[PDB]
RNA sequence: CCCGCAGAAGAAGCACCGGCUAACUCCGUGCCAGCAGCCGCGGUAAUACGGAGGGUGCAAGCGUUAAUCGGAAUUACUGGGC
RNA sequence: AAUUGAAGAGUUUGAUCAUGGCUCAGAUUGAACGCUGGCGGCAGGCCUAACACAUGCAAGUCGAACGGUAACAGGAAGAAGCUUGCUUCUUUGCUGACGAGUGGCGGACGGGUGAGUAAUGUCUGGGAAACUGCCUGAUGGAGGGGGAUAACUACUGGAAACGGUAGCUAAUACCGCAUAACGUCGCAAGACCAAAGAGGGGGACCUUCGGGCCUCUUGCCAUCGGAUGUGCCCAGAUGGGAUUAGCUAGUAGGUGGGGUAACGGCUCACCUAGGCGACGAUCCCUAGCUGGUCUGAGAGGAUGACCAGCCACACUGGAACUGAGACACGGUCCAGACUCCUACGGGAGGCAGCAGUGGGGAAUAUUGCACAAUGGGCGCAAGCCUGAUGCAGCCAUGCCGCGUG
């Protein structure tokens, strides 16, 4: 139809590290926005344990706290702390535009506000800063300041400064509008009389960081040349200076406050609106044309260009069902149009459609560019996908997914729930793309993978509340090897049935010897040096055949035998009794004997290890992986860490990604493949007995 | 049930305690007729039946007993009270 | 006044109906449980759908006594029987959903709360 | 009940969610029906050109 | 529904081809891999497996499965036997 | 002119004929799946869980029955900022109209589903002891009085649902009294039964100047008809089982009382000792019936979606009340299972109406548009209501057309 403010949108994600208050502040926001809450965590279980384990998301409307603004919609995403669901904040920043990164003001920066710096990095997003909790003990804005300088390499700008600290935390002080806001008592926010600045900092408030008008000159020469000339710049044209190297994330403007004290959280608002991007202040999407190839797919964030959008996140309500969160780059989608979904080449036909509106989930008939709102009842879009106009088909970005660093095996508790544990962790999987499950190809067994410990603690204990199967958990299984160590010489082989039927009778001598690693597909070798002819060339392939049907499962502990070698040398036969089956049987009996006084061993499996680690800690983590039974083989020094290499068995790198992060604050990616079987130490071997 | 026309509801419950209450008498009246031929009393009986005759008419036209109930029982009432009385 | 033995009736659903103390929680030597202690449990009858089935081991709170409870001024309520409402083993709390019969003021916990939101009484 | 898998090759293992199609296999007494290839998690036969509506193989780009 | 406009322009798949059954060859494979409604194909020149060329039948559908009756006079009143 | 149409093949064997099963060609489908997919017309679309349900809608309407003013509008038993016939404030229910309330009619239709029901039903053909709103024919009645009560007002309890005391008021709400046959009881003689007013207009005569009064239009009561609907009775047909053979106390009949709209063990007291069953009672299992549908040359076999008739059900068990009509799908009461709201004392609800979610499943659709039409409710009418209906959306699900030259 017709629409209404558009271009007055303010697409913003909360997102740090845990506690922090990326959520209580969130609540803040929805009470002063919502004047005239809705708590951010409505998860039964992420109210349990307090913790945000989805990200949620709501719009309100901020006309500014002075009255001062013509009314901008926000639209606000509290993403989780933590690692584990850190897919909940790839998703949450590459759809959206602006950032508010928050900081404790007792917790400096923290392992997790890295991460997700490198998240919002990794996709160039504009962001601000908001410095929680300066009414706690230890409480110091300008600290944290300087630690996103000194451990995040970035270029913070204090947009303001801090009346007091800890309990004697009692306002802030604007340093562009140069007056020191005040809060009041009651009304929580609301109210201000804007008083200026205390005698105490007057110091300290005649600097602004002096290059804060530095830093706003630095927008363009001859927006500073003025300023070389002594020129006090206007208002006006500061904030639209350092908005414009917000927006060009050269500078992180620092705000500060306490959501609990509500001294704060206010004129951090209209520092979104001042300094956080619209969605036109953008760079117009990328992506590709279907089958042909590129061309950035543009599309400029206009109402009147085709349709185009990508489906982040996905859930499922009891009453309404299938809802799927897309944000809408260009074009517009009325209820009814037939979207397509270009990575999956099938059309959907959008119906009712929802927002989560502070505390409504308000109905649409229309959605706009530049806005995010779910679907309801769309069939199969998973996350990730793009939305566009069926005749102007193109593939857009897809964030990325962070690709699991822990497994675990699950068995249903029940045996009944067999089949149920199946259902559930599919649809987890649909919802979760940074989960994984599937079968072990030996040793059948139904194998999940998450982001780390508690990640997988939830989704198991989400299947207990959603879908009813509780199951109990172990250690993944392990596909031992058999091999020989000696060369063992000419051993003999013998049927000779006469029972009461075929004649039958083969006869055989050979030598078994262990192989090196080699040729990619046998492990396996036969070699055909038999005499002139003891035994015909017919049956030649039969002896083969009789041995091959003994490696599928050697005489250790059942599995596989690799990496034997044998050689015919000499044998005997009836003119006609023998046959392809005498000698199979021979071959079988041949096999054993030889292969017990063949000193035989038990195999275990090993990978290539890559830790990648920071320079403070490759002590620990060196040692650990000698601990588990590693040996280790180079250290390059890669710029910034030091990626560690090494050889490590399989059935001890089990739950790494939890104790390395233990090791490394939680500073420590890995990685592992298949890379070679090698002997099993003793107590472990006879341990591996079935 | 939030249909507003549950009216009906209080409505014809007026109705039963109206319908109660001379349905009530009619039929205490009645009795008082039959006790009468229990008792023997052959005048008390044509007595009673000439006081209960009114009322089972009047509530057969006011449509709470109808019609061939009213007659039904002035029909045998009177068969009875001139059958040994 | 409930100790180990004693059949208990049941004040829920959850599909007990008759059920068994195995144990006076809380203490070591405790001799009873009663007014609105927990105490560990053996279903002995079971209905046939139901949450749980006979011969499973939980909790539950006793919730009616015969013996009754006092508390102050020296009245006295006294139940006709002894009833309980199932607990979960790990968490207490119901693993019933509705509450039968009267219960009374003492049971104003905070993991008790939702017993006096439904039953009928006191 | 035991049930055929036709065509050269598949995935399904221990866990896989099958639809079951009907049709014996009179080699195999006892098997009376067909896994249906190309249904929910059993995949089409790799590299078929031929009667690809049975065995779920999709046509390869035109 | 009619009248104008531009340009072949935007629009063809699916099963089968050993007998029953309309439609045949090369290659690969070598009782393997596999086919198969029924009989039955495959152990080095496979019109039966798999690919190709070719053909046959259907066509916005075509196959497979499931299902009822038919052929089944194989519950026989019509219309059967010992 | 109009139930005028009957096809065989492969396979037991070294070969043969017979026997006999397996198998195939056809037609059909509420289909599903795999690969593929341009349009249109007409139609169809939860076959499984009569599984549980968020949200909105699916039943109202009459001021021409009544007291009435909460909002609108107009007029004003008339008033400012002056913008003097063009405004926005206060009054007055005056008029239009109208929230709440009394009252009337409808809510028993329309729609959904197949759980139950193997004969309490359905089908076919008959039958006698019955009631029947609105619609209709005829005949007369429509007189004169009385007591109330919602709303309202004043106190007052709740978080909410809901109310609580006291007092006041209208009518076509309610009750006497009169009137009383071609009505009811009664052989008769005789006894006994009802009701309501309201609107539009108006010459005179007129009055408390409200209208009397006159007229037309409606409505009210009674009786007998018509029409439609419904209840009741009988015979015959309408699944399988004997690895179910006996069944039966209100049981079978009678008499007399009671009872229903009505006949009747319908009920009750007494008397008789009967009643049913190998023509299958009884007890098990399964099941809505029919018109028809599919197949078949036919006889048959299979089947009861969509359309139309009948029955049954409405969260589960049960009960009645109101009413012409229900033992009531979006009514009441009790009980149960379950869900929801609560400020913890207390409350509320039942999609097998439409759309829709979860669940189950191989599988079955939009939380659409509109009362323009046909039809249904209320209304004198205008009109209001109508998820019946008329259209559209979804799906190659089917049929028939057409294209891709
Ligand atoms: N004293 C004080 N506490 C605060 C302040 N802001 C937030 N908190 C507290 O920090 C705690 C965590 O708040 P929370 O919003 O959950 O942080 P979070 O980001 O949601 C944790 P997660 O990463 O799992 O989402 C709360 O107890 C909250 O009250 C503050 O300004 N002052
Ligand atoms: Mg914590
Ligand atoms: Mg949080
Ligand atoms: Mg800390
Ligand atoms: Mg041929
Ligand atoms: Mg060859
Ligand atoms: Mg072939
Ligand atoms: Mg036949
Ligand atoms: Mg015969
Ligand atoms: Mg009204
Ligand atoms: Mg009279
Ligand atoms: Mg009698
Ligand atoms: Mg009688
Ligand atoms: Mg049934
Ligand atoms: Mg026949
Ligand atoms: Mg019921
Ligand atoms: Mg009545
Ligand atoms: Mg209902
Ligand atoms: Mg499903």
């Amino acid at each position: 139809a017709r629409t209404t403010p558009i271009a007055r949108y303010r697409n913003i994600g909360i997102s740090a590290h845990i506690d922090a208050g990326k959520t209580t502040t969130t609540e803040r926001i929805l009470f002063y926005t919502g004047v005239n809450a809705a708590t951010m965590d409505w998860m039964e279980q992420e109210q349990e344990r307090g913790i945000t384990i989805t990200s949620a998301a709501t719009t309100a409307f901020w006309s500014g706290m002075a009255k001062q603004y013509e009314p901008h919609r926000i639209n606000i995403i509290d993403t989780p702390g933590h690692v584990d669901f850190t897919i909940e904040v790839e998703r949450s920043m590459r759809v959206l535009d602006g950032a508010v990164m928050v900081y404790c003001a007792v917790g400096g920066v923290q392992p997790q506000s890295e991460t997700v710096w490198r998240q919002a990095n990794k996709y160039k997003v504009p962001r601000i800063a908001f410095v929680n909790k300066m009414d706690r003990m230890g409480a110091n804005f300008l600290k944290v300041v300087n630690q996103i300088k000194t451990r995040l390499g970035a270029n913070p700008v204090p947009l303001q400064l801090a009346i007091g600290a800890e309990e004697h935390f009692t306002g802030v002080v604007d340093l562009v509008k140069m007056k020191a806001i005040n809060w009041n008592d009651a009304d929580q926010g609301v109210t201000f009389e804007y008083e200026d600045i205390p005698a105490d900092m007057v110091e300290l408030a005649n600097e602004w960081h002096q290059n804060l008008i530095e830093s706003a000159a630095e927008a363009s020469e001859e927006l500073m040349e003025k300023y070389l000339g002594g020129e006090e710049l206007t208002e006006a044209e500061i904030k639209g200076a350092l908005r414009q190297r917000v927006l060009n994330n050269e500078i992180i403007l620092v705000t500060c406050g306490s959501a609990f004290k509500n001294k704060g959280v206010q004129a951090m608002l209209d520092a979104v609106i001042d300094y956080l991007p619209s969605p036109v202040d953008v760079p117009a999407i990328n992506g590709i044309l279907d089958d042909g190839k590129d061309t950035p797919a543009e599309r400029h964030a206009s109402d009147d260009e085709p349709f185009s959008a990508l489906a982040f996140k996905i859930a499922t309500d009891p009453f309404v069902g299938n809802l799927t969160f897309f944000r809408v780059y260009s074009g517009v989608v009325n209820s009814g149009d037939t979207v397509l979904n270009s990575v999956k080449a099938a059309r959907e036909r959008f119906g009712r459609i929802v927002q989560m509106h502070a505390n409504k989930r308000e109905e649409i008939k229309e959605v706009r560019a530049g806005d995010i709102a779910a679907a309801i009842g769309l069939k199969d879009v998973t996350t990730g996908d793009t939305l566009c106009d069926p005749d102007a088909p193109i593939i857009l970005e897809r964030m990325e997914f962070p690709e699991p660093v822990i497994s675990i095996a699950v068995e249903p508790k029940t045996k009944a729930d067999q089949e149920k544990m199946g259902l559930a962790l599919g649809r987890l999987a649909k919802e979760d793309p940074s989960f994984r499950v599937w079968t072990d190809e030996e040793s059948n067994q139904t194998i999940i993978a998450g982001m780390g410990e508690l990640h997988l603690d939830i989704i198991v204990d989400r299947m207990k509340r959603e879908f009813n199967v509780e199951a109990n958990v172990g250690k993944p299984q392990v596909a031992y090897r058999e091999t020989i160590r000696q060369k063992v010489t000419d051993v003999e082989g013998k049927h000779a049935k006469q029972s009461g039927g075929r004649g039958q009778y083969g006869h055989v001598v050979i030598d078994m010897y262990p192989l090196e690693p080699g040729s990619n597909p046998k492990g396996y070798e036969f070699i055909n040096d038999i005499k002139g002819g003891v035994i015909p060339g017919e049956y030649i392939p039969a002896v083969d055949k009789g041995i091959q049907e003994q490696l599928k499962a050697g005489p250790l502990a059942g599995y596989p035998v690799v990496d034997m070698g044998i050689r015919l040398h000499f044998g005997s036969y009836h003119d006609v009794d023998s046959s392809e089956l005498a000698f199979k049987l021979a071959a079988s009996i041949a096999f054993k004997e030889g292969f017990k006084k063949a000193k035989p061993v038990l195999l275990e499996p090993i990978m290539k290890v890559e830790v990648e680690t920071p320079e403070e800690n490759t002590g620990d983590v060196i040692g650990d992986l000698s601990r588990r039974r590693g040996m280790l083989k180079g250290q390059e020094s890669e710029v910034t860490g030091v990626k560690i290499h090494a050889e490590v068995p399989l059935s001890e790198m089990f739950g790494y990604a939890t104790q390395l992060r233990s090791l490394t604050k939680g500073r420590a990616s890995y990685t592992m493949e298949f890379l070679k079987y090698d002997e099993a130490p003793s107590n472990v071997a006879q341990a591996v007995i079935e | 049930n939030i249909k507003s026309a549950k009216k009906r509801a209080i409505q014809s419950e007026k109705a039963r305690k109206h319908n109660a209450s001379r349905r009530s008498m009619m039929r205490t009246f009645i009795k008082k007729v039959y006790a009468a031929i229990e008792a023997g009393d052959k005048a008390a009986a044509q007595k009673a039946f000439n006081e209960m005759q009114p009322i089972v008419d009047r509530q057969a036209a006011k449509g709470l007993i109808h019609k061939n109930k009213a007659a039904r029982h002035k029909a045998n009432l009177t068969a009875q009270i001139n059958k040994l009385a | 006044m409930i100790q180990e033995q004693t059949m208990l009736n049941v004040a829920d659903n959850s599909g007990a109906r008759r059920v068994m103390c195995i144990k006076v929680l809380g203490g070591s030597h405790r001799r009873y449980a009663g007014v609105g202690d927990i105490i560990k449990i053996t279903i002995k009858e079971a209905i046939p759908r139901g949450k749980v089935k006979k011969g499973d081991v939980l909790k539950a709170v006793v919730v009616r006594t015969k013996k009754g409870v006092r508390r102050p001024d020296g009245s006295v309520i006294r139940f006709d029987g002894n009833a309980c409402v199932l607990l979960n083993n790990n968490s207490e709390q119901p693993i019933g959903t509705r509450i039968f019969g009267p219960v009374t003021r003492e049971l104003r916990s905070e993991k008790f709360m939702k017993i006096i939101s439904l039953a009928p009484e006191v | 009940v035991t049930s055929y898998i036709g065509g050269e090759g598949h995935n399904l293992q221990e866990h896989s969610v099958i639809l079951i199609r009907g049709g014996r296999v009179k080699d195999l007494p006892g098997v009376r029906y067909h896994t249906v290839r190309g249904a929910l998690d059993c995949s089409g036969v790799k590299d078929r050109k031929q009667a690809r509506s049975k065995y779920g193989v999709k046509r390869p780009k035109a």
